[PDB]
RNA sequence: AACGAUAAAAGAAGUGAGAAUCUUCUUCGCCGUAAGGACAAGGGUUCCUGGGGAAGGGUCGUCCGCCCAGGGAAAGUCGGGACCUAAGGUGAGGCCGAACGGCGCAGCCGAUGGACAGCAGGUCAAGAUUCCUGCACCGAUCAUGUGGAGUGAUGGAGGGACGCAUUACGCUAUCCAAUGCCAAGCUAUGGCUAUGCUGGUUGGUACGCUCAAGGGCGAUCGGGUCAGAAAAUCUACCGGUCACAUGCCUCAGACGUAUCGGGAGCUUCCUCGGAAGCGAAGUUGGAAACGCGACGGUGCCAAGAAAAGCUUCUAAACGUUGAAACAUGAUUGCCCGUACCGCAAACCGACACAGGUGUCCGAGUGUCAAUGCACUAAGGCGCGCGAGAGAACCCUCGUUAAGGAACUUUGCAAUCUCACCCCGUAACUUCGGAAGAAGGGGUCCCCACGCUUCGCGUGGGGCGCAGUGAAUAGGCCCAGGCGACUGUUUACCAAAAUCACAGCACUCUGCCAACACGAACAGUGGACGUAUAGGGUGUGACGCCUGCCCGGUGCCGGAA
RNA sequence: GAAACGAUGACUGAAUCCGCGCGGACCACCGCGCAAGGCUAAAUACUCCCAGUGACCGAUAGCGCAUAGUACCGUGAGGG
RNA sequence: CGAGCUGGAGAUACGCUUUGACUCGGGGAUGUCCGAAUGGGGAAACCCACCUCGUAAGAGGUAUCCGCAAGGAUGGGAACUCAGGGAACUGAAACAUCUCAGUACCUGAAGGAGAAGAAAGAGAAUUCGAUUCCGUUAGUAGCGGCGAGCGAACCCGGAU
């Protein structure tokens, strides 16, 4: 609604149809939001208003800097209009302030997680989500992650107070065929119902299934698709 | 240059009724443009022209001998001269 | 066999070697939300005139969209360009690759979009928002005066700038009525003698102490640098001062005066028919847009392009002795498009083909409404063989005694039913439905009385076999299978019980995600998303539910 | 294959003339030769074109064409 | 060259030519717009510019890659040449190594030719004396699911 970007529509690559599906949608725009949040240290902002964001699933905050500098940012569940918001190391355990992980209690719970210092906010960030604080190692903190999954985050790292806002996708039960037109293509089509050529699931007399794998060769109910990767040694727990 | 441009004048019936009327005009060269072919008729024939209206025009005939045939494509200008008109006395052809 | 839709055709006159077919006159009939009219695409001279008459034309031609020659096409303002950007295309530098090449930031190309100045008439045989007459407008260079000092970017900001449904007020295009006005005459068959009949009944521009719904708006001062790269007198933010109604600003359109135009028709000439000259009236009442006022109001979730033009800021620069802005004169006005066909005999379909083709306008009467249905204006057309006959049979129709499904694989087919108003209406249910359930009644004309109309209600009376009097116009019900539902499919023998679906589950994926395209340590999709997310696989609304077996196979896990 | 020798993608890596490489695993002897720099005419090949000739054709032959890559077909490549 | 000419053209009109037309042989001079296409754009043959000289007409320039600069390169060639890449039908009476074949095709570079070339060689006479080509050795030697089948070189004769 304030000073935002089109967003175009596109389920291909290089010409072909690489992401199955997608198609249909509302022709939404973009609305640039400040996902690190760094330069803005120091500064107040005051929560002007709380706009519908499509692109999201988490409501949008409108933030009104004192130096006049206009923002969005992920509206944290509990954030109203009429309230502060404050950036940097120095900042209270109060909703919507960004503040690295040091400075952040044990036991909080936190969204908008970065993953190096800088970049900007990679975790927890659609509706709902939390990360809850375990305690610190060194440099890197300990943090329960959206999943269960345990990850070792350097406090060089912001974080912003609380859950996600649009508090439930559940009284959302979308309803018919079409409502969820008003987003993604016709969607997942049966591999069963496809024939020899198309699929593995392909053919047979009647209804039916032999050996349960994916489009492509694989196998899909249980099959490790991590690799054998770096990122793993600053990773704790996993399943769940 | 100023002897070029105009190749012939627009003879039939509505030319030569414009004719009576301060009215000349020409076949002119296709490529030529308003600003050159207002500059050709007023150097050459020693009058003011106070407005110009021009556009090209096409070909395609045969009479037999499965000869295709071919188009032959011109230019014809038109113009207004102010209250001092009359080309030569090459207006009473 | 056929001569390409069952929308007809008749006579007269003409022409000519020759006439069902060409011209002309009078009729007839078919379309009329089109079978009329205006674009776009596409075609290419098919247009107009004069000639022709081999072949093309399903017949014939004297004719033609065919053949020959000549002509016709006119733009500062309409489309496009010299302006802008979307998807996409390309792309110095750059990133990859046996080669050929593949990617890619800015930039550039790219309308289907943004932006931007002209209207009313006239008329060639054939063009017209292009020519012509009338009176406007836009920008540019200079001149003469007003004016007296800034002007303001390749960068800042504002602004351009955007959905779907629904809807209040005002109007217009436009349409109706009349014993309004104006004009022409005459009518007689029985009557009317006009209060009958026919036709016309206002377009542009300028000004106006005239009416006017609607629509748009804050103005200023200051503070913080931490914001717009910097600067800013511009913008954002915070604070202070007057922000009810109002108050300013805008007039869609109406009215009036003027003026240019047009106007039914009349007047003369007539070389077979056109040219020229003249010109009346301009009422009251009713209806009324998908257009205009306008970026109105409300509601809603699926959350509704960009960039330039523009408006406001400073930077640099020239200049403050000749600034910008205004006003009036002159000058200037580039390129491409414009004929014609364009729901079709000129385009795509091998044909002058019963198909297909995007947008706009599309009158009247009747009928709740309507772009429906019937008839009909304007306009267009009778479909390029014809004439007899009145057999079998075949196609498309009308009626049918008595019976009424007995037909047959099957009521397949074809009837019945049919609109609007009133009464009335079941099991069953997800309490919405089922429902138009089922069934029954009304419907026309005249008069009188009442009201809320275009019309309606009550009373009495009339006519016919019959009153949605013709056209458009549900047959209904009981029980089951399957699939919940709307939807989708085998262009060209299968429309479904197929697929999809909302919902449920298993599962993988921690972000240079899994997964996918790819020559590739390129690049991109996933996604400018982040586990309330994304991939895969299955089942398939909702309700109650989903048991037993882990030997074989697969997947996750351990390791003597 | 008993597979020498050339060649090179990956890893390694020497000698310098009582020195190096070769002689069809490999050894010794006998013998042939000097890589890790570059050029180099002629003899060879082909025929768009030109001339000459023919137990080559003479209009369904000969080139697709007595000339046309036209007419015609196809969105196009192409076909003809 | 020495009288005709005015293209095919079967066609009239106007003319040209012994002050030597016409034609033929050899040079020049003009050569619109497109095309490597090259100012920029572009749906080839069209749009739109800027800079220098200039009285307008009009003329010249404005692409990238090499190098100081002179000067060179882009693009086109029937087949032939070398290079990078490289099929399958087919044979094997099936098929898989093998064959077809490094053929066909694509791509690059070039020329009238190219390629190759001046022995760390051939090779068994202590002979030879750069390369290419032709005959020959020779279907020998050998390779081979030892199958289908594939197939050298030295000597010698010869072109140069
Ligand atoms: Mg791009
Ligand atoms: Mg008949
Ligand atoms: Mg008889
Ligand atoms: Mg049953
Ligand atoms: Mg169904
Ligand atoms: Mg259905
Ligand atoms: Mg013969
Ligand atoms: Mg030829």
């Amino acid at each position: 609604l304030t000073e935002a970007l089109p967003k175009t529509g596109g389920r291909n690559n290089r010409g072909r149809i690489t992401s199955r599906f997608i198609g249909g949608g509302h022709k939404r725009l973009y609305r640039i939001i400040d996902f690190k949040r760094r330069d803005k240290s120091g500064v107040n902002a005051k929560v002007a208003a709380i706009e519908y964001d499509p692109n999201r699933s988490a409501r949008i905050a409108l933030l009104h800097y004192a130096d006049g500098e206009k923002r969005y940012i992920l509206a944290p569940e509990g954030l109203t209009v009429g309230a502060t918001v404050n950036a940097g190391p120095e900042a209270e355990p109060k909703l919507g302030n960004a503040l690295p992980l040091r400075f952040v209690p044990v036991g909080a719970v936190v969204h908008a997680l970065e993953l190096v210092p800088g970049k900007g906010a990679q975790l927890a960030r659609s509706a709902g989500t939390s990360v809850q604080v375990q305690g610190k190692e060194s440099d890197y903190v300990i943090v329960r992650l959206p999943s269960g999954e345990l990850r070792r985050v350097h406090s060089e790292c912001y974080a912003t107070i609380g859950a996600v806002g649009n508090a439930e996708h559940k009284n959302i039960v979308l309803g018919k065929a079409g409502r969820s037109r008003w987003l993604g293509r016709k969607p997942h089509q049966r591999g069963s119902a496809m024939n020899p050529v198309d699929h593995p699931h392909g053919g047979g007399e009647g209804r039916t299934g032999a050996g349960r794998v994916p489009v492509t060769p694989w196998g899909k109910p249980t099959k490790g698709l991590k690799t054998r990767r770096k990122r793993k040694t600053s990773d704790r727990f996993i399943v769940t | 240059s100023h002897y070029d441009i105009l190749q012939a004048p627009v003879i039939s019936e509505k030319a030569y009724s414009a004719m009576e009327r301060g009215v000349y005009s020409f076949w002119v060269s296709p490529k030529a443009t308003k600003t050159e072919i207002k500059d050709a008729i007023q150097q050459a024939f020693g009058v003011r022209v106070i407005g110009i209206s021009t556009m090209n025009v096409p070909g395609k005939r045969k009479r037999v001998g499965r000869f295709i045939g071919q188009r032959n494509d011109r230019k014809k200008a038109i113009v207004r001269l102010a209250e001092g008109q009359s080309i030569e006395a090459l207006a009473g052809q």
